[PDB]
């Protein structure tokens, strides 16, 4: 290791996730496994990569007070156990995915999704992002406008109003 | 058609009819 | 994936199935037939060639036989079929035995795709740069 | 008059004039 | 860009259009 | 307006955007 020397390291240097951070999310990892590096280190392979890291530095007071480049309400945002994570190419959508659909199935707490930076908030996890590059989502989006929203109520008079 | 001939023409067109023909408009997409 | 449950891996070559010399009474006694091990082997194992290492894992439960799913081969017996000499050891590091480089066992390194910890598809290269060096190889790299 | 034959040439009412005809579909039924 | 009220009442494409700007709207794809 | 250049606008388009004009189709009519 190494003092201020070393400590100041782990700072700037992943700090730079967060200047430049395209998502962002917190989540401990109480009782984690090895499958916690087998798999957002295993979804890298033919769906991700070294792209991604969630260096468990939640030193607080290596982490959290090292982050002057503006990340205000986490004076808060930096409790008890953590393992932050982070994005530097790609888009800022999947990512909250692979948590949200993997911590959903027990392995481990997820801090409960605490939300981290971008908009800048608290807690109370969103998927309005992993529905990208799912353009089929603002295909159906019309719901053919004059199609399927008619064929499922302007002719469910038959169906359902016949009596 | 004006808006409120493809209303009257729907609603009405019978039953023995529109039980036969709506239903059918059912059988294109969706 | 759990954790264990029952899986293990002996054998010595594909060109033989359920060897009867070498492993005998050895080859699975906890919900494995010795007379069977070679009717879920062979099933897709002559779907390729016969002379090369293929371990596997044993799902095991409670319902007579049981169940299996091998994936890719070691890249250290590869070097005896593609690399040099029959052998590979013995001769350590003490006399530069045989010599692979850059080139050679290069694509050896491209049939891993989905067992692979090395998600770089290039720094993946770096783990196998050592399944030929267990006897001494310089690489003429 | 015709069913099938004017429901693929009724095939157009923007929604401008559509969503009118469903909001308004309301006004009789539903 | 931006371009609100346009973009949308340009419905007058009307069905079969929309079906025209859906079939390429990914064309050449799955 | 023609479709084969108001879909020229919106393909190569950024992610972001559409959604700030996506829900906006969601009250507009329907």
């Amino acid at each position: 290791m190494a003092l201020n020397l070393q400590d100041k390291q782990a700072i700037v240097a992943e700090v730079s996730e967060v200047a430049k951070g395209a998502l962002s999310a917190v989540v401990a990892d109480s009782r984690g496994v090895t499958v916690d590096k087998m798999t957002e280190l295993r979804k890298a392979g033919r769906e991700a990569g070294v792209y991604m890291r969630v260096v468990r530095n939640t030193l607080l007071r290596r982490a959290v007070e090292g982050t002057p480049f503006e990340c205000l309400k986490d004076a808060f945002v930096g409790p008890t156990l953590i393992a932050y994570l982070m994005e530097h190419p790609g888009a800022a959508a999947r990512l909250f995915k692979e948590f949200a659909k993997a911590n959903a199935k027990f392995e481990v707490k997820a801090a409960a999704f605490e939300g981290e930076l971008i908009p800048a908030s608290q807690i109370d996890r969103l998927a309005t992002l992993p529905t990208y590059e799912e353009a089929i989502a603002r295909l159906m989006a019309t719901m053919k406008e004059a199609s399927a929203g008619k064929l499922v109520r302007t002719l469910a008079a038959v169906r359902e109003a016949k009596e | 058609s004006i808006t409120k001939d493809q209303i009257i023409e729907a609603v009405a067109a019978m039953s023995v009819m529109d039980v036969v023909e709506l239903i059918s408009a059912m059988e294109e997409k969706f | 994936a759990k954790k264990v449950q029952a899986y293990v891996k002996l054998q010595v070559a594909a060109g033989m199935a359920n060897p009867s010399p070498p492993v005998g009474p050895a080859l699975g006694q906890q919900g494995v037939n010795i007379m069977e091990f070679c009717k879920a082997f062979n099933a897709k194992t002559d779907s390729i060639e016969k002379g090369l290492p293929i371990p596997v894992v044993i799902t095991v439960y409670a319902d007579r036989s049981f169940t299996f799913v091998t994936k890719t081969p070691p890249a250290a017996v590869l070097l005896k079929k593609a690399a040099g000499i029959k052998s590979g050891s013995g001769k350590p590091n003490k006399d530069k035995v045989g010599k692979i480089s850059r080139a050679q066992l290069q694509e050896i390194a491209q049939t891993k795709a989905a067992d692979m910890t090395g998600a770089d598809i290039e720094a993946m290269t770096r783990s196998i740069e050592g399944t030929a060096r267990s006897m001494g190889l310089v690489v003429e790299d």
